């Protein structure tokens, strides 16, 4: 509190002088910038024509060309003369053509995928390492299955042959899947690109088998990565219709994985993180090793491990020295992670009817009798069973 | 944690808004890309643009008609999408502008300045087929009768096609690989394609089924003939349960999408000329899941027999896989292969992986004698189990 | 998909009289004249522009087709029925006698080595059609890859017809 | 075909249940409620008949409660048709243990070997399990008065106040918050019983026509089973609104 | 439901060929035949330290002086042994004689294969066992060790083994055992496959060993009797 | 919500029978908080921005985020289909349980959580 | 300076330095990319192998190239090396200077040479501590954690749990630097303090040194 | 047994649908741990689910099957309650002991129980109508030599003798905290048995010994069937012991 503080104070403030310090820069200061690249500037941009029409540099030919798709609607084979050199393009990104005949002026924009930009979402936990604790030995696997042979090479360089090429997350939700995957990218900044099984299986037929090629194919190109595929359970579940339940819709998903993992078309220390609640649905081929590597497995939490696990949920929330533990361990046990969620969430609610803005251990356990009782209730009661 | 967390989060939001403002503002701040080397290249550029033959327009010639008036009449297609009808080139060889051949043409006059490279005719095919990598013998396990087939059916006729006239017959026109997976397969197929110096395009069935059937019937006849081009070649199938499931059509179901896939295949099997030292490699479960109707017997020559290990047979492919690794042991390799089931290949060669992991864990950096044996007891229990679907009742 | 028929049937038409080789009769010979929830809904537009083409307007009776069929629990009834196409020819499946004569150029065009004992090789194989024949030789010149040798024998023929017969089937049980 | 469908009825479900059997459970809601209730000399039975019409002519006064015997009766909860097949036989039954016993038949006895029949079907046979939910009162000498509870799941239950049929889970505490273990004397519960019906209905407005009301009292040597008439349950309509005052207070 | 009639196009049922798969996973038996014994050995499944082996056996009698240990699924078991059980001993009443190894096996061979999707009996099946039984016993005829497996075929074996593999555990069968010895190197050559084709390894709870001579009773072995054979894998 | 402790709402839900006025009381908070109030009937019919479910979470989701806050009013009458009322009874009750769960968990949106 | 993060940094900082002018700056930065030797510095060695077999016309650019390769090893086995005396941090720079020196002044000259080549500087990958009066030369476990969740901590111990390292096995810096013993649960406490510091480790152990773990 | 589909049909698992099916099925008859003492061997269930206008002979798990032999029931699972098709399986071994009785009329043997069930379930599948059951059964009871014996069975259709075994939410995870708390001197003991089934109930249910209702069989004596006052007042010491084991 005090002791962080003065240093605290001083960040803001060394960050403050940095931005105040660019102004200056661009404004007033000069020495090889000049009036000098101003006219650089001008001569360089009526020479090349503006408007500039925007084409995709496929690749490169020495001989003073090379292949251009002009976004307009209409390839053409262009020249590449005028402010850049062979060396200077950079394959699958946005150049500028002269709009009046086009030679290819340059690259100074690179070109993302339309795909990417949905599916991507930023690395890091909003749950802290070392507080998803609870299953701590399982936490730690993670991190030298997908995240250690691209962090460390000595390891693997002296062990020999191929490294991993995933880990499976699964068991009850609640023991952190999530968590974990993003944590390990996080650490690597390995380009974190996220889907949902649910859209492998959409109303449109084989979108799935090409999702996830698409998706595989940008980690390559994007590479070193971290895929995450986010429950992988509705494959068999879903259906819009005859076609998108059925045998064909689950084989092609499952056939596609096959061959991009470890087959033919291979990958490299590209990692595929599946996480899965059912491994029902999943078949024994992506449970398969030398695709997937080590398998994580979560069980039901222990009577010491849920105190741990409550911890985690606590942490979150406001910071408990005034729960018993013990009612929690002795009320229910070998129940999921989503009970130890259940438990804080009626809390949480019987509190804001009140308008009690805290929990306490009194909200913890006015909802704990009927939280046990709504588990069993969850799954069916009927008229009396 | 509650109270801590906040202090750092606000900080950090302060730091990250200043930033904007600094990276925005900074930008390359005028300067020009190309540098000293291109500035003899704009004066070029200037005399390109009163030029008329620059820029040339991408196309490809679709179809050769003659009803020859100037010199040889050829239809492209505008990748505007308006066809046109252009003629022999201003001096290039007429041998080099044929059907299915890209050319550029003028932008401004529509005539044939120089042919380009060939193939851009379909958009599908060039798609399917992906990158190839080369994994030799060493790597996959097992020296065995059921890897000696492989080699001797693909690489022999493609290889030296004098060895199959010397007998008698054709070089195949078809091959089959079959076997359950987990085997190493595609591992032994990758290495028997660097010894041919045979090139293996790869394919999934999986795009080829789509949800409007006729974009893999014309995808699939695109990629016989761009195979045809290539000499001794293999067009390997992969994961192929679309042209490589049961034969049977519902007529409401997404079976229709295998079956023109599959008839337009038939066809290309025979060939509109046929297809002496071509191979198509097909992959299966097992022949007898396979079309007796696709699978039209002396077309598709020898049926290469992979199988599940054996217990001896697993003792073989484990020795490969530990040899090729970077393992320092005590136990033997017969001990450990004895001590798994029958089961797959796969988890017998995750053991010799999973003991290099036990010693990271261990706080080792290369394996021991106790991290391999704490790896067949985890292994074994793991793979095999949790997993496969709890029901094979009320199926087709 | 559909005008293409009607285009492809008229480029005939001019050119009369010709005769338009198609090969197989399932995709302009669906079965099914009712359906959803399907690509076999453009199909069958296919297969209802054909049976007009193939009807009564003249030049296209000068116009000649060939369909081929490997089925028949896909076949569409129409194009089998006369009127559209007037010929009904059937292909069986290889006599004894048939058998044995297909089989005799396979192992003709082999080094000979499977032209001695030819009686006994013509009478031991049952259900060959014309691409079993094939399919026997080919793989009787595998086995002679597999001694490692030129030679060529008639044992290694024998041997093929029980390895392939369109099937996996080593001809083996699993009792004792 | 036959094979290529689906009901999973002697089949387990991935549930680890069959659907029938659940099922059952919904079809009980949406029709006519059945309460019984312990009294100190008795036990009674109400129940809301399957007739939502407004004209009855009151052919057969057992169109959801039937007295077995002289020593039972029994509500019906689900529908009439599954019930008819069950009435008959439960006269025999009932009547049969009773030629044996010379004893009034226990409660608990009954439904137990009952609830084996509603099992037997589901598990085996390829028939659905009954529709019907049957309460069950009687009184032998070693529990006292009782009421127990059937179900098509083949589970039983040992109640002093229960209810089941349309709306139960509000009426069991209905019947719990008016009455309590061992409290309230055979007459003031048969007007508890009204008043239960009268909230609790498929379709509103309790009438003589829409009720019938069974009392078990002990009389001078006998165990009287008597279904009471139109007049009398009319008595015990007035009765319900003076006990709906006195519940609140 | 989905075909219970499934031949393939090579003339084998389909699901005759799952059978084998569970027998994978379940326990491993090994049956030896001697010329001075039939010795069985048995997987018994160690968990704990509290189960305890005297009291529970799966080394069972089908007479007084014939066994049989079982592998694959333990339910699959049961049912064709209380069959076998009667039909022996109804055997000795009416001939006096005991039961040849061969004459048992022969009997619980018809069960195996006779299912079909409907038209079921007691007789017939909705699926075939994946069990395989190890019959051994003493009769007139000499010591005999009968196999019977899932596919419901009966063949004499001097030693045969079935388990985690049941091919594995025939093959390292092979290399040891030899046709006539002592009973010692039977009970030897029996222990020592079975601890190297399992996850576990051998104890003197972890397998159970019983020995039938000819001129003697089944004998279940003592406490003692069983950690004798232990010295010896 | 931070001092209340349990994460600021991901799902409410707000179920029971129309006629009691049960949209018409959301109406009042959403517009009083200056929220868009985004009405789905069970309909894929209002995404448009590729026009199916499942990625009816991702892209609203996003511009949702820019253009924020929002209230998401999914109303789940599902009539549609009679394949979509075996996928998990109804389309769009397939849509919502993508929606919900991936949602709780994105980004730092659980216990940050604004798009409701 | 040890500042946050090297996972991630020196690969980021060797694409950037593409733009920014002189083959100098590559040299320099070798430096930041040493840490745990093996761990950092092989993909740090890669990246700027491929632009500098790139490209290359002169004697002198291909001489600085080569400097940045093989200076930024000490691999295979061998421990972690940088900067730093471990015990310090508050210290100041004295051992800075040599190197220093040479970033300021022309590093085109092969004279700067000489006084680059000293950079002498200890960590170590040991932990042995030495007990109470038992001196202990057996090796101890630790725990390493990225980040705190308290300033209660700032003399850097994060807690036993976390991710486990070994005995004897690489001590790695900033993302990874943090280090306590792991051994709360045996009650001992580093008297010197834990970071894999060139200084012989000292504890007071009211349990002595606790086995390998795996996790 | 009608029916016009096969019950099962078979996969390359190695499993049976139905018998996996039916031990969700039996975990619907809540848990329920038995230990075997010196002479006094007890089974204790989990749930009475007491709300006083309820009986508490309706609802148990444990089931006399002879006077001599008495069982608890469960598996694994988590799923709902549903006392009623455990209750079947009972009413099946009921008639099984009975018949025994009948046979041999000294208190029956554990061992035919367990054996009769195991092949009881393989034969229902082969009858296409007859739903198959997979459950695991805690027998209790005496031999005609008056040694205690505890046998429980499992769905695998195998029996196994075992000195403590617990069954319920997970049978492995019961089964080793029980293997946790045993010692040497607990079997002989009277007094320790009972604690070791209170403290295994005591995990998944709240507030026993209200939920915890045990029945001690004797050599001598037929089942007892304990009150659940008696009960209580050892799960508050008993749970004050819990805790030191953990």
């Amino acid at each position: 509190t005090q002791c962080r503080l003065k240093l605290l104070k001083l960040e803001r403030i060394k960050d403050y002088l940095l931005m105040e310090e660019e102004f200056i820069r661009n404004q007033e200061q000069m020495k090889p910038l000049e009036e000098k690249q101003e006219e650089e500037r001008s001569k360089v941009d009526d020479l090349r024509g503006t408007p500039m029409s925007v084409g995709t540099l496929e690749e490169i030919i020495d001989d003073n060309h090379a292949i251009v798709s002009t976004s307009v609607g209409s390839e053409h084979y262009v020249s590449i003369l005028s402010f850049v050199d062979k060396d200077l393009l950079e394959p699958g990104c946005s150049v500028l053509l002269n709009h009046k005949v086009h030679a290819v002026i340059g690259v100074l924009m690179d070109d993302t995928d339309p795909l990417v930009t949905v599916m991507k979402v930023e690395k890091a936990p909003q749950e802290t390492y070392a507080d998803i604790g609870g299953l701590d030995n399982q936490i730690q696997e993670i991190k030298e299955s997908v995240e250690l042979p691209l962090t460390h090479p000595e390891y693997y360089e002296e062990m020999g042959i191929k490294p991993p090429k995933g880990v499976i997350l699964y068991g009850p939700p609640g023991t952190g899947k999530t968590l974990l995957a993003k944590a390990v990218a996080n650490q690597t900044s390995a380009t974190f690109l996220r889907v949902v099984g649910s859209e492998l299986i959409q109303k449109y037929l084989g979108d799935g088998p090409k999702l996830v090629r698409e998706l595989f194919r940008v980690a390559e190109e994007h590479a070193p990565s971290i895929v995450f595929i986010d429950e992988i359970d509705a494959i068999g579940t879903k259906r819009y219709d005859s076609n998108s339940g059925g045998e064909r819709e689950i084989q092609r998903t499952m056939l596609e994985l096959l061959n991009q993992l470890d087959g033919f078309d291979s990958r490299g220390d590209v990692k595929v993180i599946m996480a899965t609640n059912r491994i029902e649905t999943l078949d024994p081929a992506l449970i398969r090793p030398g695709r997937i590597d080590r398998k994580i497995e979560f069980p039901l939490p222990d009577e010491k491990t849920k105190k741990r696990i409550f911890q985690i949920h606590t942490s979150r929330m406001t910071l408990a020295d005034d729960v018993t533990l013990d009612d929690l361990i002795m009320a229910k046990d070998d129940l999921s992670g989503a009970d130890i969620k259940a438990i804080c969430t009626e809390a949480g609610l019987m509190a804001l009817r009140e308008r009690r803005m805290k929990v306490t251990n009194e909200d913890f356990k006015k909802s704990k009798e009927n939280v046990l009782y709504k588990k069993q209730e969850g799954t069916p009661e009927g008229l009396y069973l | 944690q509650s109270t801590y967390s906040r202090q750092i989060k606000q900080v950090e939001d302060d730091i990250q808004q200043l930033l904007k403002k600094i990276n925005e503002l900074t930008g390359i701040k005028e300067s020009d890309t190309g540098l000293a080397p291109p500035a003899l290249w704009d004066l070029a550029a200037d005399k390109q643009t009163l030029q008329s033959e620059q820029p040339l327009q991408v196309a490809r010639c679709t179809k050769i008609i003659n009803a020859d008036s100037e010199d040889p009449k050829y239809i492209i297609n505008v990748k505007q999408f308006a066809k046109f009808v252009v003629d022999l080139s201003d001096q290039v060889a007429p041998t080099d502008i044929e059907e299915g051949m890209r050319v550029g043409v003028d932008r401004n006059k529509y005539q044939i300045h120089i042919p380009l490279p060939p193939k851009i005719d379909p958009t599908v095919t060039m798609m399917q087929v992906e990158e190839k990598p080369d994994v030799t013998y060493s790597d996959v396990g097992g020296c065995k009768e059921q890897i000696e087939k492989l080699r001797e059916v693909v690489e022999t006729p493609l290889l030296h096609p004098e060895r199959f006239v010397n007998l008698g017959i054709e070089p195949p026109k078809g091959v089959l690989l079959f076997g359950p997976p987990g085997t190493g397969k595609t591992l032994c197929a990758r290495a028997v394609a660097n010894r041919t110096d045979a090139c293996f395009i790869p394919v999934i069935g999986s795009e080829l089924v789509q949800k409007y059937v006729g974009e893999g019937a014309r995808m699939v006849r695109e990629l016989f003939e761009m195979a045809r081009t290539k000499k001794a070649c293999l067009i390997f199938f992969d994961e192929i349960d679309a042209i490589g499931g049961a034969r049977f059509d519902d007529g409401a179901g997404g079976d229709n999408e295998v079956q023109r896939t599959m008839l337009e295949l038939i066809n290309q099997l025979d060939g509109f000329d046929p297809r002496g030292n071509i191979k198509v490699l097909m992959a299966t479960n097992r022949p007898d899941t396979l079309d007796p109707a696709l699978m039209r017997p002396g077309r598709l020559d020898r049926k290469i027999e992979f199988s599940l290990p054996d217990l001896e047979g697993r003792t073989h492919i484990f020795k490969i896989h530990a040899r090729s690794m970077s393992v320092e042991r005590d136990i033997r390799f017969e001990l450990l292969a004895r001590l798994c089931p029958n089961s797959t290949g796969a988890e017998i060669r995750s053991v010799c992986t999973e003991a290099g992991m036990f010693a990271i864990r261990a706080r080792r950096k290369i394996a021991t004698e106790k991290d391999f044996l704490e790896a067949v007891n985890k292994v074994i229990k793991s793979y095999a189990k949790f997993s496969a679907t709890p029901r094979y009742m009320t199926y087709n | 998909g559909a005008k293409l028929v009607r285009d492809a049937f008229a480029l005939a038409k001019e050119k009369a009289p010709s005769i338009i080789f198609i090969d197989e009769l399932d995709a302009i010979g669906t079965k099914r004249f009712d359906s959803e929830k399907a690509g076999d809904r453009e199909v069958q537009r296919t297969m209802l522009e054909l049976l007009n083409q193939l009807d009564g307007f003249q030049p296209n009776t000068q116009v000649k087709v060939i369909a081929a069929t490997n089925r028949v629990d896909i076949l569409d009834p129409a194009l089998l029925r006369s009127g559209r196409l007037d010929r009904k020819i059937e292909f069986p499946m290889p006599n004894e006698e048939a058998r044995a004569r297909i089989m005799q150029i396979h192992s003709r065009k082999m080094n000979v080595s499977p032209d001695v004992n030819y009686e006994e090789l013509a009478r031991c194989t049952d259900d060959f059609n014309g691409a079993q024949c094939k399919a026997v030789c080919v793989e009787a010149g595998m086995i002679a890859l597999r001694r490692g040798a030129t030679e060529l024998t008639h044992e290694d023929y024998m041997e093929g017809i029980l390895e392939v017969q369109a099937k996996k089937k080593a001809n083996l049980q699993y009792y004792a | 075909m036959s094979r290529r469908y689906d009901s999973r009825t002697t089949i387990f479900s991935p549930e680890g249940r069959l659907y029938q059997v659940e099922y059952a459970m919904e079809a009980i809601g949406h029709a006519g409620t059945c309460l019984g209730i312990l009294a100190n000399d008795g036990v009674l039975l109400a129940a809301e008949r399957r007739n939502i019409h407004k004209l009855l002519d009151e052919v057969f006064f057992s169109e959801k409660i039937y007295k077995l015997n002289e020593d039972m009766a029994c509500s019906v909860a689900g529908i009439t048709s599954d019930a008819n097949v069950l009435t008959n036989e439960l006269r025999l039954i009932a009547q049969r243990y009773l030629l044996q016993y010379q004893e009034p038949i226990p409660c608990e006895q009954l439904v137990t070997a009952l609830c084996d029949i509603k099992q037997a079907y589901t598990q085996f046979g390829g028939k659905r399990p009954f529709g019907v939910s049957l309460l069950y009162i009687g009184w032998d000498k070693h529990y006292g008065f009782q009421l127990y509870q059937s179900d098509p799941s083949g589970n039983y239950g040992g109640w002093k106040a229960t209810c089941i049929g349309n709306n139960s889970a509000a009426a069991v505490s209905m019947l719990k918050q008016d009455y309590k273990e061992g409290e309230m004397t055979l007459k003031s519960a048969l007007a508890l019983a009204v008043k239960v019906l009268n909230k609790t209905m498929d379709v509103s407005k309790l009438s003589a026509e829409k009720v019938e009301i069974a009392t078990l009292t002990r009389e001078n040597g006998k165990t009287v089973i008597r279904v009471l008439k139109q007049k009398e349950v009319e008595q015990l309509i007035k009765k319900h609104e003076e006990e709906e005052a006195k519940a609140e207070r | 439901d989905r075909g219970v009639n499934t031949f393939s196009p090579e003339g084998r049922l389909f699901q005759v060929e799952y059978a084998i798969e569970g027998h994978k996973l379940g326990s491993t038996a090994i049956g030896i035949q001697t010329s001075e014994g039939v010795c069985l050995a048995v997987e018994k499944r160690i968990t704990s330290p509290l189960m305890e082996p005297s009291s529970i056996e799966k080394i069972v009698e089908i007479d007084a002086h014939i066994g049989c240990a079982m592998s694959g699924l333990i339910a699959d078991a049961k049912t064709l042994i209380d069959k076998a059980r009667v039909e022996t001993q109804n055997h000795w009443f009416t001939y006096n004689e005991t039961m040849t190894v061969e004459s048992v096996t022969q009997a619980v061979s018809n069960l195996a294969l006779q299912f079909g999707e409907e038209d079921a009996d007691p007789g017939a099946m909705s699926r075939p066992f994946g069990v395989a039984l190890l019959f051994g016993g003493v009769d007139e005829k000499g010591p005999q060790l009968f196999h019977m497996d899932p596919s419901g075929t009966f063949v004499q074996c001097d030693a045969r083994a079935i388990g985690s593999a049941s091919e594995g555990a025939q093959s390292s069968l092979q290399e040891v055992y030899h046709k006539s010895t002592t009973l010692k190197e039977a009970i030897k050559s029996s222990l020592i496959i079975l601890k190297q084709v399992m996850e576990e390894k051998l104890n003197a709870t972890n397998i159970e060993l019983a020995t039938v001579q000819p001129g003697q009773n089944f004998h279940m072995f003592t406490k003692e009797e069983l950690e004798e054979v232990i010295k010896d894998i | 919500f931070e001092a209340l402790g349990i994460a600021q709402p991901k799902g409410v839900l707000l179920y029971g029978p129309p006629g009691t006025g049960k949209t018409l009381l959301a109406r009042a908070v959403a517009h009083h908080t200056d929220c868009t109030f985004i009405r789905v009937s069970g309909s894929e019919l209002v995404q448009k921005f590729i026009g199916e479910g499942a990625r009816m979470v991702r892209e609203l989701f996003v511009m949702a985020r820019e253009h924020a806050p929002s209230i998401i009013f999914m109303d789940e009458i599902d009539s549609i289909g009679s394949s979509r009322l075996e996928g998990g009874s109804g389309g769009d009750s397939e849509v919502q349980r993508t929606m919900l769960e991936l949602l709780n968990q994105l980004d730092g949106f659980e216990a940050t959580k604004n798009i409701k | 300076g040890e500042p946050t993060l090297r996972r991630a940094v020196p690969l980021a900082l060797a694409l950037i330095s593409v733009s920014n002018p002189r083959l100098n700056i590559l040299d320099t930065l070798s430096k930041f990319s040493h840490d745990a030797d093996p761990e950092v510095s092989y993909n740090s060695i890669f990246a700027m192998g491929m632009v500098g077999s790139g490209t290359n016309n002169a004697r002198l650019a291909a001489m600085l190239r080569q400097l940045a390769q093989y200076h930024a090893k000490d691999p295979n086995n061998l421990f972690m090396v940088r900067l730093a005396q471990g015990l310090t941090h508050l210290g100041k720079g004295t051992l800075t200077l040599c190197p220093y020196h040479s970033d300021r002044q022309l590093m085109s000259q092969v004279a700067v040479a000489g006084l680059l080549t000293v950079l002498v500087s200890f960590l170590d990958v040991r932990n042995i501590i030495l007990g109470k009066s038992h001196y202990v030369l057996y090796g101890l476990v630790a725990a390493m954690q990225p980040r705190m969740l308290v300033t209660f901590d700032e003399e850097l111990r994060p807690l036993p749990v976390s991710v486990r390292v070994g005995q004897a096995v690489d001590v790695v810096g900033q993302a990874g630097k943090p280090k306590t013993i792991t051994g709360f649960q045996t009650h001992t406490t580093p008297v010197l303090l834990a970071h894999g510091e060139r200084a012989e480790l000292a504890t007071e152990e009211f349990l002595p040194v606790t086995p390998i773990l795996e996790g | 047994m009608s029916y016009d589909r096969a019950i099962t049909v078979f996969s390359p698992d190695g499993h049976l649908f139905q018998v996996e099916y039916a031990q969700e099925a039996v975990k619907k008859g809540s848990t329920a741990v038995g230990v075997r003492g010196r002479d006094i061997v007890v089974l204790g269930v989990e749930k009475k689910s007491v709300a006083k206008l309820q009986d508490e002979r309706t609802v148990r798990k444990i089931c006399a099957l002879d006077d001599n032999v008495c069982m608890a029931f469960a598996v694994v699972a988590s799923v709902s309650g549903l006392t009623a098709d455990a209750r079947i399986v009972i009413n099946r071994a009921r008639v099984e002991c009975q018949s025994h009785r009948l046979t041999v009329g000294d208190p029956v043997t554990v061992e035919y129980i367990t054996r009769y069930i195991a092949s009881l379930k393989q034969r229902y599948t082969q009858s296409n109508g007859r739903r198959p059951f997979g459950i695991s059964a805690l027998i209790v009871g005496f031999d005609f030599d008056g040694t205690p014996r505890l046998y429980q069975t499992d769905p695998s259709g195998t029996y196994h003798a075992w000195k403590a075994n617990a069954i319920g939410r997970g049978a492995k995870s019961v089964r080793e905290f029980l293997e946790k708390n045993y010692t040497d001197d607990a079997i002989e003991t009277d007094d320790l048995t009972i604690k070791l089934v209170i403290k295994a109930l005591l995990e998944v249910v709240q507030s026993g010994g209200k939920n915890i209702e045990l029945a001690v069989m004797r050599r001598d004596q037929p089942l007892k069937i304990l009150s659940p006052e008696e009960i209580e007042k050892y799960v508050a010491e008993i749970e004050k012991e819990k805790e030191e084991n953990e």
